[PDB]
């Protein structure tokens, strides 16, 4: 709050509008940052009620609806894990709609595959999905459709060990 | 106001529905890349002194 | 990478201090639902699609590409066999056709 003080900063010219325009410059390109990894999608997807993915298991990164924070566990959990002229600027996106946008590529990549990427969401049942996958690392169809059950298990103690091992690991 | 992240899409997913497509669109995007700048040189000696 | 949807191919513009990229796309359009399987059961074997997808438009059953809608007969010749329709959840009862049956019928 010093006048003088002031008065002979100013002889040093506009090294503070250069500073400042240097921090502006940083704070939009964060809410770029996060525009560009987050809001890939203009479409809000949804899951639908029913959970029959052919013995898919996704509760442990679908959001929770007993959460008011409308988080999956592993989000939950990520964010529990997570700890003179100066201030804070808020982002421009809250973490319930970043968790929503994740929410709706879940369910896009879920329901639709990759259709949803490229176009219009394009509805597919998960093991034909997965069918499609297995193609694509070359291993025929045949094997995911015979090994379905087998699959599905390791697939969901997979993510629990995925769950185990961040809550388990500073 | 409160941003909308997106319009609202449910899709109807059933296990034994699927969804093909009938037609195409050739769709046409720009996209813009900065290559380079302006070359600017300074002499020290003529900025600072003259 | 280049572009929204499924690339096909790319222009190059100059700009000044820059380039622009003219990506051509190929973008899916009029989708239409259709009942599917993942497999054909045919007499006691299992058919699986060599490169498309089993639909059903409410009557018949047909294999399609999986990214243009162009139904055409099952058969041998798009269809491969592995095991028999006990493991398989979700396989149909449906029938195949043999191109090679009306040249020794005939
Ligand atoms: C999917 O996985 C979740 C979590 O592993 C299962 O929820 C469990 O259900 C059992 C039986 O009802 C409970 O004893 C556990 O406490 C639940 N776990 C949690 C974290 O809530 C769920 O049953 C699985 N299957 C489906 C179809 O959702
Ligand atoms: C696929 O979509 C194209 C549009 O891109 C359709 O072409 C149009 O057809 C109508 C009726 O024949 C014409 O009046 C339009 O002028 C056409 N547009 C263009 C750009 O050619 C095409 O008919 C559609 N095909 C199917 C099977 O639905
Ligand atoms: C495929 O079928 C589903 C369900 O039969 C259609 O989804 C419905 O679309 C109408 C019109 O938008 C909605 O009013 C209904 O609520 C939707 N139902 C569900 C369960 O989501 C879907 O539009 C059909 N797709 C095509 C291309 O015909
Ligand atoms: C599903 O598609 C098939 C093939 O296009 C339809 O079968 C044809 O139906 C027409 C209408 O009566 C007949 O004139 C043709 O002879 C049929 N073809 C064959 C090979 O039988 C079938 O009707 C369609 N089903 C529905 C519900 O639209
Ligand atoms: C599909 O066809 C198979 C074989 O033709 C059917 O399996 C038969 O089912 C009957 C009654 O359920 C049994 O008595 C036979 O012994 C079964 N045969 C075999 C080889 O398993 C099957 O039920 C048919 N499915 C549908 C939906 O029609
Ligand atoms: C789909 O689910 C129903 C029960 O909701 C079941 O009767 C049917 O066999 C299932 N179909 C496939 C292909 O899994």
């Amino acid at each position: 709050d010093s006048t003088e003080c002031s008065n002979l900063l100013l002889q040093y010219g506009s090294f503070c509008t250069q500073l400042n325009r240097a921090l502006t410059g940083i704070a939009v390109e964060q809410d770029k940052n996060t525009q560009e990894v987050f809001a890939q999608v203009k479409q809000i997807y949804k899951t639908p009620p029913i959970k029959d993915f052919g013995g898919f298991n996704f509760s442990q990164i679908l959001p929770d609806p007993s959460k008011p924070s409308k988080r999956s566990p592993i989000e939950d959990l990520l964010f529990n894990k997570v700890t003179n002229g100066l201030t804070v600027l808020p982002p421009l996106l809250t973490d319930e709609m970043i968790a929503q946008y994740t929410s709706a590529l879940l369910a896009g990549t879920i329901t639709s595959g990759w259709t949803f990427g490229a176009g219009p969401a394009l509805q597919i049942p998960f093991p034909m999905q997965m069918a499609y996958r297995f193609n694509g690392i070359g291993v025929t169809q045949n094997v995911l459709y015979e090994n379905q059950k087998l699959i599905a298990n390791q697939f969901n103690s997979a993510i629990g060990k995925i769950q185990d091992s961040l809550s388990s690991t500073p | 106001y409160t941003m909308s992240l997106g319009a609202e899409n449910s899709v109807a997913y059933s296990n034994n529905s699927i969804a093909i497509p009938t037609n195409f669109t050739i769709s046409v995007t720009t996209e813009i890349l900065p290559v380079s700048m302006t070359k600017t040189s300074v002499d020290c000696t003529m900025y600072i002194c003259g | 990478f280049c572009g929204k949807g499924y690339h096909l191919m790319s222009f190059p513009q100059s700009a000044p201090h820059g380039v622009v990229f003219l990506h051509v796309t190929y973008v899916p359009a009029q989708e239409k639902n259709f009942t599917t399987a993942p497999a054909i059961c045919h007499d006691g074997k299992a058919h699986f699609p060599r490169e498309g997808v089993f639909v059903s438009n409410g009557t018949h059953w047909f294999v399609t590409q999986r990214n243009f809608y162009e139904p055409q007969i099952i058969t041998t010749d798009n269809t491969f066999v592995s095991g028999n329709c006990d493991v398989v959840i979700g396989i149909v009862n449906n029938t195949v056709y043999d191109p090679l049956q009306p040249e020794l019928d005939s």
